[PDB]
């Protein structure tokens, strides 16, 4: 068992620093660098730098972001983020390099979140077609999840009785609150006689609300 | 910095046929010691990239045969001989002759399906939302293939374009869409200014935008 093990999910202010490590087993740490890599949401790979001791290497983009440090008593490296803006979400992954081979193992990533957000239950609002929605095979409904933090948010729709024709849309940010939106669609037949509710759970604020889509 | 394109950004490919990946350098990434150390990994949602090909063509340890990497220079290929569910996910080209090191942007591998036009539902805000001062005007636009698309808001007749937000699925596992959803936020008070709100998606799959609209003076 080779392993990298980072550290645990960071959620911090803006401005802050933070201290990611990873933590290399199972292979003479000395052997090899451990490179860091940046992937923003939905984007590629972006190379941090190379921690070894005494070769520490930046890309230029990180030069005053980043400062790597490795401590190879305890064959633990970390990578130090100082004034961290939003920009810097992102999810880090440390990776070991040695000559002649690749980034063949890495960590399993660590997720930073840079936020000045307080955990904030989700408003739920129930989207009802406004009526003239009211004569297809099909009607779609939709609960729209307003101003949580943070993530995530749960979205079941009459307690997971409803799976299919479901679409929850992942959250975006929305003046720092995260906004989510999710939609099924019925059988007429089904909608109104039958309730439909979507049941929306934010565990960070330990709240659940089931809200009940009813005609307009 | 070494720039690796890859071409395309997505790739639809149907499982069992064969897939090629395009990766250009902006230079040779041929290295001082003639070695061309272009690497490919691929990355499944929600996990680290596994390594698949180094030195253009050699697979790693456990990458099955169905993949390989050919190229050189500047012009590099990865070619999946047949796709396979578990190769869908995104591909990086790397190089590490130079430094700084670089990725391309990733290839998403995608299941391809027939077109399919999307389901649009315009939804106005909600009575209880408008109780609170706000105004979220949602449009879905569900289970349509291929991927691009394009929504408009136009309210009274004229384009919106600010308080959108939209969001997009990811491929769905079960019928291979995608769907999008795009909310327009607006105050109340702006909401209440406005009479006609439009979701308007232009999609291959019609000659037209497919509008969906609703006159808040009317239910």
């Amino acid at each position: 068992e080779v392993q990298l093990e980072e550290s645990g999910p960071e959620l911090v202010k803006p401005g802050a620093s933070v201290k990611i490590s990873c933590k290399a087993s199972g292979y003479t740490f000395t052997d090899y660098y451990m490179n860091w890599l940046r992937q923003k949401p939905g984007q590629g790979l972006e190379w941090i730098g190379w921690v070894y001791p005494g070769s520490i290497k930046y890309n230029e983009k990180f030069k005053d972001k980043a400062t790597l440090t490795a401590d190879t008593s305890s064959s633990i490296v970390y990578m130090h983020l100082s004034s961290l803006t939003s920009d810097d979400n992102a999810v880090y992954f440390c990776t070991r390099w040695t000559y002649g081979s690749s980034f063949d193992y890495w960590g399993e990533g660590t997720l930073l979140t840079v936020s000045s957000a307080k955990t904030t239950p989700p408003s739920v609002y129930p989207l009802a077609p406004g009526s003239a929605a009211q004569t297809n095979s099909m009607v779609t409904l939709g609960c729209l999840v307003k101003g949580y933090f943070p993530e995530p948010v749960t979205v079941t729709w009459n307690s997971g009785s409803l799976s299919s024709g479901v679409h929850t849309f992942p959250a975006v940010l929305q003046s720092d609150l995260y906004t989510l939106s999710s939609s099924v669609t019925v059988p007429s037949s089904t909608w109104p006689s039958e309730t439909v509710t979507c049941n929306v759970a934010h565990p960070a604020s330990s709240t659940k609300v089931d809200k009940k889509i009813v005609p307009r | 910095d070494i720039l690796m394109t890859q071409t395309p950004l997505s790739l639809p490919v149907s499982l069992g046929d064969q897939a090629s990946i395009s990766c250009r350098s902006s230079q040779s990434i041929v290295h001082s010691n003639g070695n061309t150390y272009l690497e490919w990994y691929l990355q499944k949602p929600g996990q680290s990239p596994t390594l698949l090909i180094y030195k253009v063509s050699n697979r790693f340890s456990g990458v099955p045969d169905r993949f390989s990497g050919s190229g050189s220079g500047t012009d590099f290929t990865l070619k999946i001989s047949r796709v396979e569910a578990e190769d869908l996910g995104v591909y990086y080209c790397f190089q590490g002759s130079h430094i700084p090191l670089t990725f391309g942007a990733g290839t998403k591998l995608e299941v391809k399906r027939s077109d399919a036009a999307p389901t649009v539902s315009i939804f106005p805000p909600s009575s209880e939302q408008l109780t609170s001062g706000g105004a979220s005007v949602v449009c879905f636009l569900n289970n349509f293939y291929p991927k691009d698309i394009n929504v408009k808001w136009k309210i009274d007749g004229s384009e919106r374009q600010n308080g959108v937000l939209n969001s997009w699925t990811d491929q769905d596992s079960k019928d291979s869409t995608y769907s999008m959803s795009s909310t327009l936020t607006l105050t109340k008070d702006e909401y209440e200014r406005h009479n006609s709100y439009t979701c308007e998606a232009t999609h291959k799959t019609s000659t037209s935008p497919i509008v969906k609209s609703f006159n808040r003076n009317e239910c």
